[PDB]
């Protein structure tokens, strides 16, 4: 606790926060761990207009060496005031992307800053892999019904999901594709991406090292019961230099990039704070490993 | 449109 | 339509009015894009690739040169959660346009990359670390902290880590546990009260267009009113503004800065997009012009 | 909330 070399942002009951705390823990650095989750009510954060001022508890941590940001962060408040709870939500989440943004600007080598959170932005994530030379679904991003109704007259068997996320992807059919609530879309936009058939893969990046390419496939084993299995594998060359262009270029450290197999592969999105202990059990793969090294060598 | 939402 | 000059913001907006009529008493007509109407009255499609952005069928893949003026009750008190999560969903569609304007090349005169370095705890931090003078503050939620910044500092004020409140000034019933206690909340940002002269510095592409004195008047009963008037500053002060709107990463910007108890200049904020037709008037200064001129010359 | 404005 007193020594603020490496950071790991996120609550000790988080799974990858535990798994990265021992993993460095093992090579003989003991991590400081920054329960961001309770800040205001019990724990205390103070800046100086100086960067370097920052005071977490009462001691100073100017610019750790590195930091692992897993997640920055009882609401019926918002029942009884969603005015006053949003405000006061602000004040909280923007005193700690302060903190972050401040180590950040001293050196410290965020694994995944904040700002990345901007080239995340779906629509513009893929545009920008896209306009770079990488392949992706045909998507679209919509409020209109007649601008998906030649989406579909062009590539037939089609899906629609979230534009940010919060819920799972749904098949596009033509009931969807109905008067009735394809003019919703006058509430919110929607994307709509071509059906990808091929299999579902997911390559690790840290620091321009592919770490690994994992098949991620499914057996169904109850009722309305499969469970998944992740097979090590191993790509060309291109491709695992093509991969760590799309994380060098959304501007991530250690990403999980997820592609999808026409019979070659094709980038739906690259994730800022990807888990991997699912992945790390069904192959027998080390992925916290590598993040522990990568995070040991900043402070060299 | 999306009703999980 | 000629979509190389683009202005976001309502046609009711009298800035986008200013600047569009500017803008057309130069031979440029604007696309207004009021995205107000997004969910509703208008239509807007992004492809895989970044230049298929189309609004009303029209495309509109890449501008010379974009003025952002702003990118924006009872649906929210019956059903919050769905609330926020429809209105996320416009508005990441909304600056994944912008965002894929600005990477292809267009000039956005303030880009949303700026509202990272827009936050006044880290971006004091930012002026301070180059050397300019900012006041003296501390953003908190430690009454312990509180109360040695008062004693350090002397006379207080106290407004919201992130704007939405009229900054008051701290009073010993503050430091009086009853309220102190209530930072556990929510932090608060404390700063020195200086003294001087409220005094805003105009920016654009790195030249300073004018400075402004802004006091005030008392006309009525309880009432005031702002008086704009020029003042000259020094080209060492033009240079550190011009580095501060570079630094904080703007194209425009509208600094406000103020003297203290010794009469010397401290930076206080960088507006991302002030406001300029309150004070053109009585300093003679001309601020939208510029405006439409570095607009133009994108083009 | 201690900015009674909010």
């Amino acid at each position: 606790n007193l020594d603020t070399s490496i950071v790991v942002v996120g609550s000790p009951d988080d799974l990858h926060v535990q798994s990265v705390t021992e993993g460095l823990r093992a090579r003989g650095h003991e991590p400081y761990v920054f329960d961001t989750q309770r800040f205001p009510e019990e724990m205390t954060v103070s800046l100086g207009e100086q960067g370097a001022s920052i005071f977490v508890d009462g001691q100073q941590i100017a610019r750790p060496a590195a930091v692992y940001l897993r997640s920055l962060y009882a609401d019926k408040a918002m029942q009884d005031n969603w005015r006053r709870t949003l405000l006061a939500f602000r004040e909280r989440s923007t005193l700690m992307s302060a903190v972050l943004l401040r180590w950040e600007e001293a050196g410290t080598a965020v694994y995944n800053s904040p700002r990345a959170s901007a080239n995340i932005t779906k629509p513009f994530q893929l545009a920008l892999l896209r306009d770079a030379g990488l392949p992706v679904p045909r998507s679209l991003w919509t409020n209109d019904p007649e601008a998906v109704r030649r989406f579909h007259a062009e590539v037939g068997d089609c899906i629609y999901k979230p534009v940010a996320g919060g819920a799972r992807t749904r098949k596009l059919e033509a009931k969807d594709l109905e008067a009735d609530r394809i003019e919703r879309l006058s509430a919110a936009p929607v994307c709509f991406q071509e059906l990808l058939t091929g299999d579902d893969v997911r390559v690790y990046v840290i620091d321009d090292q592919v770490i690994c390419a994992l098949r991620i496939v499914t057996d169904e084993i109850d009722f309305r019961q499969a469970e998944e299995r992740i097979e090590a594998i191993e790509i060309s060359d291109e491709v695992k230099d093509q991969c760590v262009r799309a994380a060098k270029l959304v501007g991530l450290r250690y990403t999980g990039m997820d592609i999808k197999a026409d019979g070659n592969y094709r980038v739906l999105e690259l994730n800022a704070s990807a888990m991997f202990r699912g992945f790390e059990g069904r192959a027998n793969v080390d992925i916290c490993g590598p993040l522990c090294d990568a995070l040991i060598a900043q402070t060299k | 449109f999306i009703e999980d939402l």
